[PDB]
């Protein structure tokens, strides 16, 4: 009947364009590595692209925005 | 005469803390030596009351420190005052040595007073290392592994000192049992060196911030400096109480709350904050034998200081160039502690190497050149010709 | 015991300075002076005067060592990012 | 090292026992043992607590 | 210890008596560890067989899966047992076990 | 003024009052500090939770 409060705030601060600037930046990374890893031949490689750096930039903004705002919603 | 001057025992108290002649212009930097006598008393008293509940076996050592924290009545006060008191003991001693480096207290006739002080500083480092290995945390095992492996590089005698320090083949149960017995003993050698320290002080007395003779204006110790000594004692106990009761694990490392394990290494091995400047001198030398020489030479280079100061005035009150290079040396010692807490990466292997060069070039190059320059500048700025 | 080697300090009466002649001194008891007179004109000004003399011998050595740390730090964060992945090579070895 | 090898940085929530004059919430200690007994004790020990 | 690694695919789950004081972060790290498992890993990473992604663990890959879900306990006082509510109460209890 | 042997004249009343007050102050400062602490944190102690499970 009541969902958990941390994932409610994690989408409400994804409804700002401060969030959409970092959502779209990580989705651009995901669609570059996936027209890759199906091109013919890898284990050729020694280094290739991840999206861990673009992941942490979106996670860091979400914790600056929800940390002072949460424990008044819990009991 | 009075009874306090004719008794055999009361006259020593009267000649040291009651009727002792003092220069009337000394400031609050001359209060650090009495405050170090209070620091030694707190460490001995709280450690004796904790030794009644401690076991030094390698399978009982970590859990007996937990027994003091949880079961002993007011046992958490004893440990927190002991672990935080050692950091306050090292902070005042860094301020004590820096005052005498500033006001010129190492020169004649106080050279013997400066040489006994260097011996106390080596015994205080050895004491804090031995007691940190007695908790037997995960930082205690790998800090004792790294240090004891340095003595295997001594030429033609290396696999003896290390097998005599271990009592076996690695850091094991004979190492922890003998480290606690030596930890009980060296605080009593330090207290005998403190008595010999105050004997060399009584025959010449203190200096002053002016740096000239003080035999023209003296006031007694009692009723004037006992109430000035009392001001910094109550400030000391209040800042110490703020750490023991409100932030007791700030000057520590959380990996010491894991029991030690010879089969798992930690991701980051970092000493306490007062050994970080000397840890960074060791990692700068790529050789193994030359690295252990340089880390011990960083304390024995304080004994060349009466010979390289070529100035004719004592202190740093009226010396413009010598006041500039005193704070180059201070902030280079705070940069050396920050390098020693970082990873070994490649902006930082060259920053920690040049900063070790500034440590040794201050004592042997910068001081004897800047000293003689100000002797000539004082002369030609006065002599009319 | 026997007397030992001589020093540069004595005791009350024979402290060991030059002979004095012609200096006078005066003082008044603490019970006659007003309580806490020198609390203003003291740190709000005096120590504001003593700071302004001796601060430039501290702040110029401090600024060189804080420029060196902040500039050396931000080159380490660049070398361990994705943009600084090729320059981590050819530098470390 | 890289930020992937160090781990993410935990933020600063507002716990009711932060501050120099604060006490534990003993109604949140009581409910915390109920989550230990039902979810957590299947794989973890609590060997220092009598 | 051999029976503990035998039921957890080689990994050893630690003792939780001093886990608050033995981690960089304290109460903030144990709370953010549990309520921090993503629904999917980031694109490009390759996990070992039998691993989970959690970005608060150094390295990214952890041997503990997500164990808290909604309405899995029922409190006696009547508090709604959500994911963040139950994760708040273990960290308050476990901080008392250390101190 | 004219209260000094009633206050702090005597050697045995300079130390015979600051030792006398050292226990009277010891119990009334202890009580008033404990009373302030358990009202700043009212509602979280075990005394308040045990009265809620009645
Ligand atoms: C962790 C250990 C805790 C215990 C440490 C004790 C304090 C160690 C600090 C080192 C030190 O003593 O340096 C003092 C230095 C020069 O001292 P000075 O004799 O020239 O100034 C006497 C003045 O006339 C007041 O002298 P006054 O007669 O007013 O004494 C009262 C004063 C006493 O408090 C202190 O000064 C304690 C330091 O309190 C008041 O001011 C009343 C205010 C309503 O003053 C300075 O130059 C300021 C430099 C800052 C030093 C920071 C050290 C870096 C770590
Ligand atoms: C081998 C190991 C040896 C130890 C190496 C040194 C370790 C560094 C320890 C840090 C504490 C040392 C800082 C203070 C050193 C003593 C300074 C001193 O003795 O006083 C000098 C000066 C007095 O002022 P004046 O007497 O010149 O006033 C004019 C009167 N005509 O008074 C002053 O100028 C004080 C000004 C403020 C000094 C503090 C500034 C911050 C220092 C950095 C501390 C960083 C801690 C992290
Ligand atoms: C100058 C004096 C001393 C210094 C600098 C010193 C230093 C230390 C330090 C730094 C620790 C580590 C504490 C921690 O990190 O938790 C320690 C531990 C310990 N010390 Fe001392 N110590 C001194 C005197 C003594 C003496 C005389 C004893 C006599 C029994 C003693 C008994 C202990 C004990 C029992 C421990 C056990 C572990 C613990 O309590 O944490 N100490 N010492
Ligand atoms: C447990 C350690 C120590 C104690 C108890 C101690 C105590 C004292 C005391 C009481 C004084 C009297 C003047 C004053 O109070 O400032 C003094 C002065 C002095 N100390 Fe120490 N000290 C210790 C360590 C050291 C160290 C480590 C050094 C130097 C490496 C040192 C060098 C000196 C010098 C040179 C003086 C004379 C300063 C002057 O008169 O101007 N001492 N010490
Ligand atoms: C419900 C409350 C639980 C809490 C608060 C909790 C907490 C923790 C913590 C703090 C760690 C250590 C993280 C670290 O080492 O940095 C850990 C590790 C672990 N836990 Fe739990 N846990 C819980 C339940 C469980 C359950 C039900 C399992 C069942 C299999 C489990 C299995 C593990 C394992 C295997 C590890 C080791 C992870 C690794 O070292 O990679 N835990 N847990
Ligand atoms: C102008 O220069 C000065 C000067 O400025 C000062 C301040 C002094 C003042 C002197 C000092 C500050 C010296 C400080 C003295 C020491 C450091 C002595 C060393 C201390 C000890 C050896 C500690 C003694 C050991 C104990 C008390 C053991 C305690 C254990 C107990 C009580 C356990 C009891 C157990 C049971 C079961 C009851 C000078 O003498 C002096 O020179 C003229
Ligand atoms: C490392 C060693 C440190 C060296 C110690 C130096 C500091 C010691 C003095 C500390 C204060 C101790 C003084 C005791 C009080 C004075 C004693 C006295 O009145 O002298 C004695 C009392 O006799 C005793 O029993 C001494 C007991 C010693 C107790 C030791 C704990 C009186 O002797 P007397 O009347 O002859 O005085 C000479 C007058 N011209
Ligand atoms: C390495 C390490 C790693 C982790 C914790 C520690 N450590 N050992 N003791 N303490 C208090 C401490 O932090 C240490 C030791 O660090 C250092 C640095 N220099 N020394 C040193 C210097 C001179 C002597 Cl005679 C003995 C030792 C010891």
């Amino acid at each position: 009947e009541v969902t958990d409060q941390l994932e409610d705030l994690r989408e409400h601060f994804k409804n700002t364009e401060e969030g959409k600037a970092l959502v779209h930046h990580y989705e651009e990374c995901a669609e570059r590595v996936k027209i890759q890893q199906q091109q013919p031949g890898y284990a050729d490689l020694e280094h290739k692209e991840d999206c861990v750096e673009e992941f942490f930039h979106l996670q860091h903004y979400l914790d600056t925005a929800t940390a002072p705002r949460l424990f008044d919603k819990l009991k | 005469m009075a009874f306090r001057k004719s008794n055999v025992y009361l006259s020593l108290v009267n000649s040291y803390i009651i009727d002792s002649p003092q220069p009337s212009s000394i400031n609050y930097w001359w209060n650090m030596g009495s405050l170090l006598g209070l620091c030694l008393v707190i460490q001995i008293v709280t450690g004796i009351f904790m030794a009644m509940h401690y076991s030094s076996n390698i399978e009982l050592a970590f859990s007996s420190v937990e027994h003091i924290m949880r079961d002993v009545h007011n046992g958490y006060i004893l440990r927190y005052l002991h672990a935080n008191g050692a950091s306050f003991f090292f902070m005042v001693m860094f301020m004590h040595m820096a005052k005498g480096l500033y006001y010129g207290s190492y020169r004649s006739p106080r050279v013997t007073l400066w040489n006994v002080g260097v011996i106390i500083f080596i015994l205080t480092i050895a004491t804090a290392f031995l007691g940190y290995c007695c908790v037997y945390g995960q930082m205690s095992h790998w800090g004792a592994t790294v240090i004891t492996n340095l003595f295997s590089a001594i030429p033609f005698v290396g696999n003896d000192i290390v097998s005599w320090l271990w009592g076996g083949f690695s850091v094991s149960n004979p190492t922890i049992q003998r480290f606690f017995a030596l930890h009980y003993l060296v605080p009593f050698i330090i207290a005998a060196m403190v008595i010999m320290h105050l004997m060399a002080l009584h025959i010449h007395g203190s200096s002053n911030p002016l740096g000239i003779t003080g035999n023209l204006d003296r006031i007694p110790m009692h009723s004037y400096f006992i109430f000035k000594d009392l001001v910094t004692v109550f400030l000391f106990m209040l800042i110490l109480a703020l750490f023991v009761f409100y932030s007791p694990n700030t000057l520590g490392h959380p990996d010491n709350y894991i029991p030690g394990n010879p089969l798992v290494t930690p991701a980051s091995i970092v000493p306490e904050w007062y050994l970080l400047p000397f840890y960074a001198i060791l990692r700068s030398i790529p050789d193994k034998l030359l690295g252990v020489i340089t880390m011990f030479a960083a304390i024995l280079v304080l004994l060349v200081l009466p010979f390289t100061d070529r100035s004719v005035v004592r202190g740093n009150t009226f010396k413009v160039l010598s006041k500039f290079f005193f704070f180059i040396f201070v902030f280079n010692f705070v940069l050396l502690g920050q390098i020693g807490a970082c990873h070994v990466e490649v902006p930082y292997v060259l920053m920690g190497q040049i900063a070790t060069f500034i440590y040794f070039a201050y004592f042997l190059i910068i001081v004897p050149v800047i000293s003689t320059i100000e002797n000539v500048l004082f002369y030609i700025g006065r002599v009319n010709k | 015991g026997p007397p030992s080697g001589k020093t540069y300090m004595g005791w009350w009466g024979h402290m060991g300075g030059p002979k004095q002649k012609g200096i006078t001194s005066y003082a008044v008891s603490p019970y006659a002076q007003k309580p806490l007179q020198g609390i203003f004109h003291n740190a709000v000004f005096n120590s504001f005067r003593r700071f302004k003399s001796q601060f430039l011998y501290v702040l110029i050595p401090a600024g060189i060592y804080w420029y060196w740390w902040k500039n050396g730090n931000e080159y380490n964060e660049f070398l361990y990012s994705k943009a600084g992945r090729e320059e981590l090579e050819r530098v470390n070895v | 090292m890289t930020a992937a090898e160090h781990g993410l940085h935990a933020p600063a929530y507002a716990w009711s026992h932060n501050g120099p004059f604060e006490t534990f919430d003993h109604a949140s200690i009581r409910r915390g043992y109920q989550v230990y007994r039902e979810v957590c004790a299947a794989c973890h020990s609590l060997d220092r607590v009598a | 210890e051999q029976a503990a690694r035998a039921a957890n695919q080689g990994a050893l789950p630690p003792d939780l008596s001093l886990i608050v004081k033995a981690r960089h972060g304290g109460c903030d790290y144990i709370f953010s560890l549990l309520t921090g498992y993503p629904d999917e890993p980031p694109a490009g990473v390759a996990l070992p067989p039998g691993s989970n992604y959690n970005p608060y663990f150094p390295g990214g890959s952890i041997a503990m899966a997500r164990v808290l879900f909604d309405d899995m306990v029922e409190y006696e006082d009547g508090t709604p047992a959500t994911t963040s509510q139950m994760a708040k109460d273990v960290t308050t209890f476990l901080n008392w076990c250390a101190e | 003024s004219s209260l000094y042997k009633t206050f702090f004249k005597r050697n045995a009343v300079f130390v015979g009052t600051i030792f006398a007050g050292a226990f009277v102050f010891q119990t009334v400062f202890d009580t008033a500090i404990t009373s302030w602490y358990e009202n700043h944190n009212k509602g979280k102690l075990w005394k308040d939770v045990k009265a809620r499970i009645a």
